[PDB]
């Protein structure tokens, strides 16, 4: 499966006198052609994925799309992340 | 050759399938830099012949679309002086298209002019 998108339309609305026709091209795209998987190893981004599909009862595609996303939907993901030793026995 | 001679052949040859033909000129004449065009209307005998076997252009585009062939000439007598220009245009109203007179060749004898050799465009 797949989800096209509409972007717009060809640069002009062409008319092409030796096929007596008109044409006019619109423009689609598709997301995320390689990934398959849905899943992650970032805990954090599964339990608020979850959290969302549970408060929400929409998708929740984590870490990043999938080319057949269901819309509406919700994507979370991380983007930075900042460790620190905050005490001898605690991060 | 005898202008006479030729004059006899000029006329005789049109008349051998002569039309009518209602000639309108559009001179453009240079005012303040630019064309104010005056239109004027002439009439003459005429034949029309085929020269060149040329093949139908077409040029459609935003602004428009016509087509229009080279293959058929003019022949005209001494009746009436013509001129074509840029700035200076003839058309006539055939049935099948409108004509244009793209070049003119004026037939002369010892500097005397006795008809016009002509050419068209068949204006779809």
């Amino acid at each position: 499966a797949f989800t096209c998108i509409y972007k717009g339309t060809s640069e002009n609305d062409i008319v092409v006198e030796e096929w007596d026709a008109i044409a006019r091209g619109i423009r689609f795209s598709v997301i995320a052609l390689e990934d398959k998987e849905d899943t992650t190893n970032d805990r954090w981004v599964e339990a608020l994925s979850r959290h969302t599909k549970d408060l929400l009862e929409i998708e929740s595609y984590k870490d990043n799309w999938k080319k057949n996303f269901i819309a509406p939907c919700a994507l979370w993901r991380t983007t930075h992340i900042e460790n620190k030793r905050i005490n001898y026995h605690l991060i | 050759i005898n202008i006479d001679r030729r004059r006899k052949d000029i006329i005789r040859t049109i008349n051998i399938n002569p039309t009518n033909i209602t000639i309108t000129s559009i001179k453009k004449t240079e005012i303040d830099g630019a064309f104010e065009e005056t239109e004027t209307e002439i009439k003459c005998v005429v034949r029309i012949f085929n020269e060149k076997t040329a093949e139908k252009q077409i040029s459609s585009e935003k602004q428009g679309t016509f087509s229009s062939i080279r293959t058929y000439g003019m022949l005209v007598s001494n009746d009436v002086i013509l001129e074509v220009n840029s700035r200076d245009s003839l058309e006539f109203e055939c049935i099948y298209g409108r004509m244009k007179i793209v070049n003119i060749y004026p037939q002369i004898v010892k500097g005397e002019l006795c008809g016009y050799q002509c050419s068209l465009e068949r204006i779809d």
